């Protein structure tokens, strides 16, 4: 009912959510009363297997995961989809004995709805997890920006620049690829701008620490001035990164 | 990664083929 979120979520659930909305409108919402639904035994068994298989895989995902909200959050969705399958199975039994059965049609709507919504749940929970893996990269880079303040030698700065390399390269490849999977344009804009600001400020940071190391080893100059520019680059990078983390959590 | 997202898809396919069958 609200937009699916990512291109994967939307392309999985969109055919289903479409077909359901129709089927409602039709039978339910008045309209095709005294109607007659054909025999669903075969399609409902196919669904029932696909829910075995989904709960199979998902229970592996659950026991074989590092993520702690993944562990706790997924299971309920297994309970939601199994329940909904149960309704679909009574639906098709009832319909076999009375094509015109109005309880059966209702079970089939709720059945279908609960399959859509439990799998929505399972996919949001999986996606939250994936977002957290980008947030970890973002948070560790923020942690490392905290430490720029302590570089004082050219050798520390060589070391600092070499650890912070991988980190920004990875953050950037993550946000870029994530941005592509997004379905809200106000959200892709935001991520990309932020990552652009970040990427362009990186050499500004390195230059500003070089300036700093260099007046802190030429025993004087204007060192206040050099340090506050460094502190401003670091705060601007931090703030952008904090926005990246925020906007990644947006779903609408 | 992948195995979960295909299982979900296969389920969504199937639910949709089932609600096709029902007419709508």
């Amino acid at each position: 009912m609200p937009v699916f979120h990512t291109r994967t979520i939307e392309s999985i659930l969109e055919p289903v959510a479409q077909q359901i909305s129709h089927l409602v409108i039709m039978h339910e919402e008045g309209e095709v009363d005294g109607k007659a639904i054909p025999d669903l035994t075969a399609p409902v068994s196919a669904v029932q297997a696909a829910v075995s298989n989904l709960v199979r895989v998902g229970k592996e995902t659950v026991q074989t995961t590092e993520d702690q909200i993944l562990k706790r959050d997924m299971p309920p969705a297994f309970i939601k989809v199994e329940n909904a399958c149960t309704k679909l199975v009574r639906a098709a039994q009832m319909l076999q004995a009375d094509p015109y059965s109005v309880p059966a049609r209702d079970y089939l709507i709720d059945g279908s709805r609960g399959i859509l919504s439990g799998t929505s749940d399972l996919l949001l929970t999986f996606d939250e997890a994936e977002v957290r893996k980008i947030i970890r990269v973002c948070k560790g880079i923020l942690e490392y920006l905290t430490v720029a303040e302590v570089v004082e030698t050219m050798e520390d700065l060589v070391t600092y620049t070499k650890n912070l390399g991988p980190g920004m390269t990875k953050m950037a490849k993550m946000i870029d690829e994530r941005q592509q999977e997004l379905t809200h344009q106000e959200h892709r804009v935001m991520l990309v701008n932020s990552m652009n600001t970040v990427k362009e400020l990186l050499p500004v940071l390195i230059s500003a620490m070089k300036i700093f190391v260099t007046t802190k080893n030429t025993k004087s100059q204007g060192i206040e001035e050099a340090l506050k520019n460094r502190n401003f680059t670091v705060e601007k990078m931090s703030a952008e990164i904090n926005e990246i983390i925020r906007v990644l959590q947006l779903t609408s | 990664s992948r195995k979960l997202l295909s299982a979900a898809k296969i389920l969504a396919d199937a639910t949709a083929k089932m609600v096709e069958a029902a007419k709508g």
